[PDB]
């Protein structure tokens, strides 16, 4: 969730297991931020696993 | 039958849109089976040749 603390904690990130994960998220095609909590649920229900 | 477009005929395929099993190898056999019904198919013949 973009400007959220859970976005905060993967760039504080110093553990290796936690590091590789951000360089994930932040070279992911498209963006996966999104506008509201409940949006971003919405794309797991249509996501198709 | 008894339906609003009653008497109307279309072909039937296995289902497309979020079949929600990402090709189980029990389960992608037994469906490919069905749509191509070759054991049906093989009576036919059979009791041809």
């Amino acid at each position: 969730l973009d400007s959220g603390s859970t976005k905060e904690f993967f760039r504080r990130s110093k553990i290796a297991v936690f590091d590789k994960m951000w360089t994930y998220m932040r070279s992911a095609e498209p963006s996966v931020f999104v506008r509201t909590t409940a949006e971003g649920v919405a794309r797991v229900r249509k996501s198709k696993g | 039958l008894e339906g609003n477009f009653k008497g109307l005929c279309k072909q039937i395929d296995h289902f497309p849109e979020d079949a929600d099993y990402e090709a189980d190898t029990a389960e992608y056999f037994l469906r490919a089976v069905r749509a191509s019904s070759i054991f049906p198919i093989l009576s036919v013949i059979l009791l041809f040749m």
